[PDB]
C-alpha cells in the first residue's frame, strides 16, 4: 500500500505478499521520479526493503507501491568485457542494453559453481614470495589480508596492475594456454583509486578483456553488496560458457562487512557481537559460494579479494570471518613498507594447505614445498632472534641466531623487493630461494628430503 | 679474571635492571585495557540483544 | 494447509503449523522445497531448508508429509559421496548438471539401480528378531561383509516370509515381520531419523588399539579405538593432509568421513585422494574410496544441511558400529557446525549468553561427541563394535579461549595439538608435548605391557624429556649458549632427534610415513638408551664434544629412522633397531672412552 | 527395555535350541533354564514383555548380552570348525570356562574367535590360488587342531598357524 | 493444558499457573514415551519447563501435559551407598529404589541446619602433599584448580578413591572413633570415565562405603544442576542426622559453570563479562551453603569442590570469583604430568589459610605443621636451584642449591609420585617427609623448631 | 494487597499495585519470605526475593509489612549477633540450633525476653517535644547503661502520656506523642 515506516536507510513498507523473495519492486513517488527496490525480507502483510538510489524524496500518506513481478537478475552476455559500467546502473559509457543473452541468478542457486577436484593448473601473480610461499593455482580462494594506517590502496593497485601479465609468464610455465579475462568489481572505494586502478590496467593493456564495476561510497550497501554477486555472475557465465580463465578481484570486503552492518536494522533480526551480524558468515559464504572450478574440467573462476585489517590483527569479525571461509590467507606487513619495499608481504603469518595438490608435473618443482618450510623456518628463526636480540644484546646470541638475521637481511631486501610491472617465474624464484638458502651447511637444513636436497644442492 | 668480572657485572647488572624496569608495565597496562574493552564490547552485544 | 509467515535469510518461517513434532519433514512453498521443522515460537514455526530460497513467496501452503525427516540406511553408503542430506553428487553431476540440485527438486536418499546379493543371516521362518539384529547382509567389499544389513530399531517381530539367496534391488520387499497384526514391510535399505541417536545396551572402556599411521600422534599417546579427540587448528594447519594419511595409514573395517562445512577443496580433495590411496590389508578396485563412506557438506550452502550433516555422519557412524565393525569417523570441523548454530541463533533473532553464542550450542556439541565411542553392540547377537571420534576444532568467537574449545575440552577424553606456524615451518604433523591428556594410556599401556616391551615408561620418559627441553631453550636463549652444563646438552640433543624423528614428516604417506607402535616404542628405545648412555657416560668423566662426535653413527641411523619401512622386518618392528639396542651399548663404552 | 530383554531371552532359547537340538548340554541349558522356560512352551511376546515387565522374568539386559555374546561367540566358534566335529563335553566345558569369565572384550577366546572368524570370513569369499590354497590348508589344519583341542588351552601351534594365516592373508596376489 | 512451543533448549508450554514453583510435570507424548520435568518458570496462562531427556519430538497439538502435584524432592536414607544412580536420583543399574525414610527438598539447604563455627578435627584424602602441604580440616572449603592439560577427572575420582581406607589407620591411632561416608557426584562426564570411577571405587573398596551419582554431557543442564543439591542434601542428611564425618567431592564445576552459563541466561536476564553472569556466585553459594560443621559437635560436612580451567587462564571469573569463597586452594601444573608424575599437583604455589590450626590432633602429630615449610621452602629453593645450576654451570653452584636440587627429584620422585591402589597416612606422610628431610644436614635446617629437629630428623 | 502474576526464578512478579511504593519490604505467598519492591512496570511490580522460592504459585497475595525495609534500633543490641537484615541469631540458635537463618523468618529484629529498666528524663508534662532530646535512658549493657533514649527523627508535638519509672519490655509503650491528634 503506502510506506509504513523509516528505520534508517531501509524503510518498513506495508503492502501484500503477492511479491516473490528478492523480487524487484518500484516505489512510485509524487516527485516525478520512480526508484527500483530489493525485498530484503517478507512478513505478515509487512515488508522490508532498501530503496537502490538515494534514501530521501518518499511521501508517508500519499505514496504508491507497484510489483514488477520479475526476481533480481542481471543479464550476462559475451560482450561484457571492455566496456565500462556501474553496479547500480549509472550509465558513462553504456547505452540501453547490456547485451545480456540469458538470464542467470545473482546467487548462483541453479548453478553451484564449485570444483570437485584439486587444481593442477598454476596460477601466478607476478610474486616470488607469493607464489613460491602460497603456491596458489586456478580455482582457489585466498584472500589478501591489508592493514589500516599501511598504503593497501596501493598494493592493491600493484596486484591488479599485476594482472594482464600474468599470461605470458604463465604461458611460458605450461601451466595456462588459454584465454584470460579480468573481473573488476569496485564498491565503497575512492574515485582516485579507481581512476588508478583503471589506469594501471588500461597501461597493462588489459583494458579491452577486463570488466569494470564501479560502486560509490555514497550510495546504499545493497547495491555496492549486490554487485560483486552480478560481476561473480558475469564471471562465471563468462568462464563456465567459454571454458575460459576468469580472475575476480573484489575490493573492498570491508566496505561489504560495513554496508552489511547497517542492513538488518529494520527487520526481524539483529547485529550480534562488534557491529557485525552472526549471518554475516552466509553472506560472506554467498560471495564465495561462486569461486573455484567449473563444470567440465576445462577453465575456471579464481577468486582474490582484498581485505584490509581495521585493527591490525586477525581478530576481527572482518578479517576472522573473512579467514575462516577461505584456507590460508597473505599477511601484509607495514614494517617493510616502512623500510621501503614492494610488495611488503610477510612471510612468517601466511600459509596454505593446498601447495601440495597446486604443485604438479611439468609446470612446477618438488623441491619448492620443503625450499618454502625451509625459507619460512629461517624467517621464523630470524624474525624470533631479531627480537630477542634488542632486550639483551649481541654477547649472548650464538652463530645460528647470526645466520638467521642475516639470512633474514639477506631475503628481506631480495625476495621481498620486486617491480610491479615485471612477473617473476617459479623457477626465478625457487632459483632466488636457493641462493638466499644457501648461507647455511648441508647439515643445518632438515625441512626438505636428502634425496631432494642433495641432487638440488 | 678479577677484571673480567669486574667488566661483566656492570654489563649484566644493567641488563636485568633495564630488562625488569622495561619489562611489566607495558603489558600489564595494555592488558588491562584489552580486558576492559573486551568487557564493555561482550557487554554491548548482550545489551542490544536484551534490548 | 499452512501460510508462510516470514521469509528472511535461508530459514522461512511458516504460520498455521500446529499439530507437528521436531522431526517430521515438510515441503515449504509450492515449489517442494526439502525442509524440516526444528522449533515452533507460538503459531508460527521455524523450519530449516535444506535449499536456498530466492523465488518463495509469502503466503505459499506448507503441509506436513505425515512421517519423521530420516535419511536412507543400506547398502550404497560405501563408494559413494553424498551431501549432509543423502544426496548423490555423483549421479546429481551428470543428471543434473550441476554439483548443487536446483531449488524445488528433491533426491533419493540412495541408488535405486543398482542391484546387490541378497544373504539371509541367522534368522529365518518361526524364529523371534528385534531391532539391531543382522537379518541379512550385503556386499559392501572385495575381502569381506562389511555391511550388514541390520533392522531398524524400535521394531521387533517374527518372520513371516524371508526371501532367498540370490540378487535383488532396494525397491523389491525380501523381509517381511509382524509382531501385533502387521508390522511393516522390510527392503534392502532401512529408514531412521538422523536427529535422534542410536541406542545401545552398554558402554565399555577402549581396551583395543588403533593403528592411525602417525609417528608423534602414536608416539606421544596411544593410539586406542573407541576413544574421543580434539584436534586444534586455524584452517591453514594442513588437516586435509593429516585426514588423508589417517584415512590412508587406517585398517579399520569401515571409515566415516563427516564434514560439516569446508571451502569446497577439501572435499575434493578426499575425494580425488581417495581413489589413489591403498589400504593396508588388500587391494581392490577402490578400496579406500568403497571402504569408507564420506558426506561431503560445503560451507556455500545453507545451515540446515551443515547441521544436518553432523547428525547424518552421527547416524552413518552409529550404523556401522552397530553391525560390530570397528570404524574410525574423522570430522572436521566442529567450529563450521557451531558458527551454523550461532548463525541460526542470529537469524532466529535469539538473545544469547556466549558471547554471540546461542544456549543449545553447549548441549548440542557435548551431547554429539557423546554418541560416539566403545561399547556393546545392539541386537540379539551382541557383538563387540567401536568407533574412533576424531573432531578437529578451532576458533569460533576470535579468541583462543571459546566455549567450543571449552566445551570440546571438557567433552573430549584425548588432547592433541596443532600449529598453524610449527606446520609452516616443516613441522607437520605438529602437537604440543605440554598441554595434553588421555585416559586410555593405562588401559592401551596395560595389555601392550604384556604383549610389548615398557613403552609407557619411554613415554613418560620422552615427555619429560621435552618438557625439560622447553625449560632448557628459555636458559639457553636468555642467558646463552655456552653457559650451560653438558647435562643439559643430552637432554636437548634427545629433544632434537626426539622432535626431529616424532615431529619430522614429510607428505601425506610419502617417503615412510607410516609408523607401527612396536616401531615407534623401538624408535624411542634407542634414543632413550642413547641419552642414558650419553647421561651415564658424561657423569663419569667425559668430554660433551667428545660424546657427542663418540656418538657418530648412532645420531645419524637414530635420526634417519624415519625413511626405513616395516619391510625390513617381519611385520611390525624393525629388526636394525634391535641391532641398534646392542649397537649403543657397544658404542657406549667407545664414546666414554 | 523389555522388549530388548525379551529379544535376548528369545535369542538365547532360540540359539540355544539351534546349538544342541539333542538336549545333551546340561551345563549350558542349566543355567539358560529360567529362558528356556518361557521359550519352550506356547506363549506371545506380550506376555513376556509383561512378565518381565513385573519382575517376574529375567530383566538384566547385560547379563544377557553377556550371556547371549558368549553364546554368539560358541556358536561362531563351534560353525567356524567345520567340516570338523568336536566333543558336546569339550563345547561345555569351553562354554563354562568362557563363562567364568565377566570381561568379553579383552579376553583370549574374542581374539581368538576374532582370528578364527577373520581367516574364515576371508577365506569364504576367496578364490582359488596357491596362497589361499595353502592358507586354506593350514585354516583346515587349525580348525582341526582347534576342534581337537578346543579355545580352553593354549597351543603353540595354534598360535604359529594363525599369525602364518594373518600374515598370508594380509599379502597380496604378488 | 498442551505444548506450546519450543525454542532451543526450553519448551513452552500453554498450561495453567495451577502447579506451584518446583512442581515435577509429566509431558505425555502420542509415541508411548513419557518425560519428566521441572517447573523451571510459570506465569498465567502460560509455563516454562525444561525437559529432562530430550527436547524434540513433542507435539503442539497432538501432545499433552499433566502436573502430578508433588514438589521436586530426592529420598535421602543410609542405604543409597553401594548403588549407581542418574543426576536425578533414579537408579540406572536396574536395581532396587531409593529407600529413603525422610522426604527433603534440595533448594540450598532451607532448614538451616549448618552453624558458623570453626573447624577442629583433621581431615585427610590419601595424598601426602595434599594432606601434608596443604590438609584441610572438618568443615573448611579447599578447591582443586586444574586445566585441560591433565587428567582432573581421574584425579577426582582418586581423592574420592582414596578416601575411606584413613579411618581405619587414624582408628588404631586413637583417633576418630565414627564411621565415616563418602559422596560422590559427577556432572558433564563421559560413559568410560563414570565406569572408570565405579571401576576404581570397586578395586579400591571405597564403593560400599560412598555413593556414585552419574551425569553426563548428552542429557540436560538441569539434571547436572540438580545433582548437586541432591548430593549436597545426601551428604548434610547422613553428616547431620548420623552426625559422621562426610567428605563431598563435587566434579566438575566448569561444566555447572557452562550449564548455568548456557541455559538460564538468557531468558529475563543479562550475562556480564566474557558471558558468565553475576548471579553464578549465589549459585556456587547455594552450593557452598550446604557445607561446613554441623549441630552436635561429632559431625561435619567437608566440601572438596574440582574446578578445571579450559585453557589454564585467569581472566575467566570463575577461578578468581570461586577463590575468593574457598579458604585456600590447591594448584596443579601441566609440567609436573608430562614428567610422569601422577598426580601432577604441587605444593609450590598451593597455600592454606588454616592448616595447622584447622586441623585437630590424635592421629597427626605436632611437626607436621612445621615440616612443610621445610619441605616446601627446600622445594622452591630446589626449583630456582634447578635453572640456577643451568645458569651458572658445574662450577659455581653452591652446596646448598645442590643439596636442594637432589632435594627436589628426591621429594618430587617419592611424595608427589604415587600408584593407583596404594594408600597413605598421617604418619607414613611424617615419616616420608622427615625420610627426605633427612638428606640435608642439621646445619642448614632452619624453619623449623630445634626441639622437633633434634628429635626427628 | 496485590496478587503473584507470575514467578519465574528468584525473581517474582506481582500485579494489582494499588499503593505499594518501591521501598517498603513485604511477604509474597503464605511462607513470608525475605523480598521487597525494586522497580514496577505498570500494573504489575517487580520484586527480587532474596530467599528459595519453593512452593510458591500463582494466585497467591502478597501482604506489607506497613514500612520501608529497615533495621530496629534500641536496647538488647550489644552481646548479640544478627545478620543485616536485622535476623535474630541468638532465636534462631535457641529455637533450631544452627547459624544459618531458615527461609521464611518473620520474627522481630529485637528480643522481647530481656527486659531493661526505664527512667524518664528531664522532660516533663507540658513543654514540648522534637526528635532529638533525650527522652530517657535504658540499660543495655550487661553492667551500666549506654543506650540513650532519644526522640525518633519525623516526631514532634507534645507529651500527653509521661511513662512513670520502672521495668518494662520492646513491646510494651512506655511513651505517647500527640501532634494532630493521634
Amino acid at each position: 500500500n503506502t510506506v509504513s515506516g523509516v528505520n534508517g536507510p531501509l524503510v518498513i513498507l506495508e503492502k501484500v505478499k503477492f511479491p516473490r523473495y528478492n523480487e524487484i519492486v518500484n516505489l512510485t513517488l509524487p516527485d516525478g521520479t520512480v526508484r527500483q527496490g530489493q525485498v530484503l525480507e517478507i512478513r505478515g502483510d509487512r515488508a522490508i526493503v532498501q530503496v537502490f538510489e538515494g534514501t530521501s524524496g518518499i511521501d508517508v500518506k500519499k505514496t504508491t507501491v507497484e510489483f514488477t513481478g520479475e526476481s533480481l537478475r542481471i543479464p550476462v552476455s559475451e560482450d561484457m568485457l571492455g566496456r565500462i559500467f556501474d553496479g547500480s546502473g549509472r550509465p558513462i559509457d553504456n547505452g540501453p542494453k547490456v547485451f545480456a543473452e540469458d538470464y542467470l541468478d545473482i546467487n548462483g542457486s541453479p548453478i553451484n559453481p564449485y570444483a570437485r577436484i584439486y587444481p593442477e593448473e598454476m596460477i601466478s601473480t607476478g610474486v616470488s614470495a607469493i607464489d613460491t610461499m602460497n603456491s596458489i593455482a586456478r580455482g582457489q580462494k585466498i584472500p589478501i589480508f591489508s592493514a589500516s594506517g599501511l598504503p593497501h590502496n596501493e598494493i592493491a593497485a600493484q596486484i591488479c596492475r599485476q594482472a594482464g601479465l600474468v599470461r605470458p609468464t604463465k604461458d611460458v610455465h605450461d601451466g595456462h594456454e588459454e584465454n584470460f579475462s579480468i573481473v573488476f568489481a569496485a564498491m565503497g572505494v575512492n574515485l582516485e583509486t579507481a581512476r588508478f586502478f583503471k589506469q594501471d590496467f588500461e597501461e597493462n593493456g588489459s583494458l579491452e578483456r577486463t570488466s569494470l564495476f564501479l560502486n560509490l561510497a555514497n550510495d546504499p550497501t545493497i547495491e555496492r553488496i549486490i554487485t560483486p554477486r552480478l560481476a561473480l555472475t558475469t564471471a562465471e557465465y563468462l568462464a563456465y560458457q567459454t571454458e575460459r580463465h576468469v580472475l575476480t578481484i573484489l575490493t573492498d570486503m570491508s566496505s561489504y562487512a560495513d554496508a552489511l552492518r547497517e542492513v538488518s536494522a529494520a527487520r526481524e533480526e539483529v547485529p550480534g557481537r562488534r557491529g557485525y551480524p552472526g549471518y554475516m558468515y552466509t553472506d560472506l559464504s554467498t560471495i564465495y559460494e561462486r569461486a573455484g572450478r567449473v563444470e567440465g574440467r576445462n577453465g575456471s573462476i579464481t577468486q582474490i579479494p582484498i581485505l584490509t585489517m581495521p585493527n591490525d590483527d586477525i581478530t576481527h569479525p572482518i578479517p576472522d570471518l573473512t579467514g575462516y571461509i577461505t584456507e590460508g590467507q597473505i599477511f601484509v606487513d607495514r614494517q617493510l613498507h616502512n623500510k621501503g619495499i614492494y610488495p611488503p608481504i610477510n612471510v612468517l603469518p601466511s600459509l596454505s594447505r593446498l601447495m601440495k595438490s597446486a604443485i604438479g608435473e611439468g609446470m612446477t618443482r618438488k623441491d619448492h614445498g620443503d625450499v618454502s618450510n625451509q625459507l619460512y623456518a629461517k624467517y621464523a628463526i630470524g624474525k624470533d632472534a631479531a627480537a630477542m636480540k634488542a632486550v639483551v644484546g649481541e654477547e649472548a646470541l650464538s652463530i645460528e641466531d647470526k645466520l638467521s638475521l642475516e639470512f633474514l637481511e639477506k631475503f628481506e631486501k631480495t625476495f621481498i623487493t620486486q617491480g610491479a610491472y615485471e612477473d617473476r617465474t617459479v623457477f626465478e624464484s625457487l632459483d632466488q630461494a636457493w641462493s638466499l638458502l644457501r648461507i647455511y651447511p648441508k647439515e643445518m637444513l632438515n625441512r626438505i628430503s636428502p634425496k631432494i636436497l642433495d641432487e638440488f644442492y | 679474571a678479577f677484571i673480567i668480572l669486574d667488566e661483566v657485572i656492570k654489563v649484566t647488572n644493567r641488563r636485568v635492571n633495564a630488562i625488569e624496569h622495561v619489562i611489566i608495565p607495558r603489558t600489564e597496562n595494555t592488558i588491562a585495557y584489552i580486558n576492559s574493552e573486551l568487557d564493555e564490547l561482550d557487554r554491548e552485544e548482550f545489551y542490544r540483544l536484551k534490548k | 494447509y499452512g501460510a508462510i509467515y516470514s521469509v528472511s535469510g535461508p530459514v522461512v518461517i511458516a504460520e498455521n503449523m500446529i499439530g507437528c513434532a521436531m522431526y517430521e519433514l515438510v515441503k515449504v512453498g509450492h515449489d517442494n522445497l526439502v525442509g524440516e521443522v526444528i522449533r515452533i515460537d507460538g503459531d508460527k514455526a521455524t523450519i530449516q531448508v535444506y535449499e536456498e530460497t530466492a523465488g518463495l513467496t509469502v503466503g505459499d501452503p506448507v503441509l506436513r508429509t505425515g512421517k519423521p525427516l530420516s535419511v536412507e540406511l543400506g547398502p550404497g553408503l560405501m563408494e559413494t559421496i553424498y551431501d549432509g542430506i543423502q544426496r548423490p553428487l555423483k549421479a546429481i553431476k551428470e543428471e543434473s548438471q550441476s554439483i548443487y540440485i536446483p531449488r524445488g527438486i528433491d533426491t533419493p536418499a540412495l541408488d535405486r539401480t543398482i542391484k546387490w546379493q541378497f544373504t539371509p543371516g541367522k534368522f529365518q521362518v518361526g524364529d523371534h528378531i528385534s531391532g539391531g539384529d543382522i537379518y541379512g547382509s550385503v556386499f559392501e567389499n572385495s575381502l569381506i561383509s562389511s555391511h550388514k544389513i541390520l533392522l531398524p530399531p524400535r521394531s521387533r517381530g517374527t518372520i513371516t516370509w524371508i526371501a532367498p539367496a540370490g540378487e535383488y534391488t532396494l525397491d523389491e520387499k525380501i523381509l517381511e515381520v509382524e509382531f501385533d497384526g502387521k508390522k511393516s514391510d522390510f527392503t534392502l535399505y532401512h529408514t531412521w531419523p538422523v536427529r535422534v541417536p542410536r541406542p545401545v545396551t552398554e558402554k565399555l572402556s577402549a581396551d583395543y588399539p588403533l593403528l592411525t599411521g602417525q609417528r608423534v600422534l602414536d608416539a606421544l599417546f596411544p593410539c586406542v579405538q573407541g576413544g574421543t579427540t580434539c584436534i586444534p587448528g586455524a584452517f591453514g594447519c594442513g588437516k586435509t593432509v593429516i585426514s588423508q594419511s589417517l584415512s590412508k595409514y587406517s585398517n579399520s573395517d569401515a571409515i566415516i568421513y563427516v564434514g560439516c562445512g569446508e571451502r569446497g577443496n577439501e572435499m575434493a580433495e578426499v575425494l580425488m585422494e581417495f581413489p589413489e590411496l591403498y589400504t593396508e590389508m588388500s587391494g581392490t578396485k577402490e578400496p579406500i574410496m568403497k571402504r569408507t563412506t564420506l558426506v561431503a557438506n560445503t560451507s556455500n550452502m545453507p545451515v540446515a544441511a551443515r547441521e544436518a550433516s553432523i547428525y547424518t555422519g552421527i547416524t552413518l557412524a552409529e550404523y556401522f558400529r552397530d553391525q560390530g565393525k570397528n570404524v574410525s569417523m574423522i570430522a572436521d570441523s566442529s567450529s563450521r557446525w557451531a558458527e551454523a548454530l550461532r548463525e541460526i541463533s542470529g537469524r532466529l533473532g535469539e538473545m544469547p549468553a556466549d558471547q554471540g553464542f546461542p544456549a543449545y550450542l553447549g548441549a548440542k556439541l557435548a551431547s554429539f561427541y557423546e554418541r560416539a565411542g566403545k561399547a556393546v553392540a545392539l541386537g540379539s547377537p551382541d557383538r563387540t563394535g567401536s568407533v574412533s571420534i576424531v573432531a578437529a576444532v578451532s576458533p569460533a568467537g576470535g579468541d583462543f579461549s571459546d566455549p567450543v574449545t571449552t566445551a570440546t575440552l571438557g567433552i573430549t577424553q584425548v588432547f592433541w595439538g596443532l600449529d598453524k606456524k610449527l606446520a609452516q615451518r616443516k613441522h607437520f604433523p605438529s602437537i604440543n608435548t605440554s598441554v595434553s591428556y588421555s585416559k586410555y594410556t593405562n588401559v592401551l599401556n596395560k595389555f601392550y605391557d604384556s604383549n610389548y616391551p615398557e613403552f609407557p615408561v619411554l613415554r613418560d620418559r620422552m615427555k619429560e624429556i621435552l618438557s625439560n627441553a622447553e625449560e632448557l631453550e628459555q636458559v639457553v636463549q636468555l642467558v646463552g649458549k655456552s653457559a650451560l652444563s653438558d647435562s643439559d646438552k643430552i637432554t636437548l640433543d634427545v629433544a632434537t632427534l626426539i622432535k626431529e624423528d616424532f615431529l619430522q614428516q614429510n607428505g601425506y604417506s610419502t617417503y615412510d610415513a607410516f609408523c607401527p607402535i612396536w616401531k615407534t616404542f623401538d624408535m624411542m628405545r634407542a634414543f632413550i638408551s642413547y641419552h642414558d648412555e650419553a647421561q651415564k657416560a658424561v657423569a663419569n668423566g667425559a668430554n660433551w664434544s667428545k660424546l657427542a662426535d663418540s656418538t657418530g653413527d648412532v645420531k645419524h641411523a637414530v635420526s634417519s629412522s624415519k625413511f626405513f619401512e616395516p619391510s625390513r622386518g617381519e611385520k611390525e618392528v624393525h629388526g636394525e633397531f634391535e641391532k641398534l639396542l646392542s649397537t649403543m651399548q657397544e658404542r657406549f663404552a667407545e664414546s666414554t672412552d | 527395555y523389555h522388549s530388548q530383554v525379551v529379544g535376548k531371552i528369545g535369542y538365547i532359547a532360540r540359539c540355544m535350541q539351534t546349538i544342541d537340538p539333542e538336549n545333551n548340554l546340561k551345563k549350558i541349558r542349566e543355567d539358560y533354564q529360567d529362558v528356556l522356560i518361557w521359550a519352550e512352551k506356547n506363549y506371545r511376546f506380550e506376555e513376556i514383555l509383561e512378565a518381565s515387565k513385573s519382575g517376574k522374568c529375567p530383566n538384566d539386559l547385560d547379563a544377557l548380552s553377556r550371556r547371549s555374546l558368549i553364546l554368539l561367540e560358541l556358536l561362531r566358534l563351534v560353525s567356524s570348525i567345520s567340516p570338523f566335529k568336536m566333543k558336546l563335553d569339550l563345547i561345555e566345558s569351553q562354554y563354562e570356562k568362557m563363562k567364568q569369565h565377566v570381561n568379553l572384550w579383552k579376553s583370549d577366546y574374542h581374539v581368538k574367535l576374532n582370528q578364527l572368524n577373520q581367516l574364515t570370513d576371508y577365506l569364504k569369499n576367496a578364490a582359488p590360488t596357491p596362497k589361499n590354497n595353502f592358507l586354506r590348508a593350514m585354516t583346515s589344519v587349525l580348525q582341526m587342531q582347534i576342534a581337537q583341542y578346543g579355545i580352553t588351552e593354549d597351543n603353540e601351534g595354534i598360535n604359529q598357524l594363525f599369525k602364518l594365516g594373518l600374515h598370508l592373508l594380509a599379502m597380496a596376489n604378488e
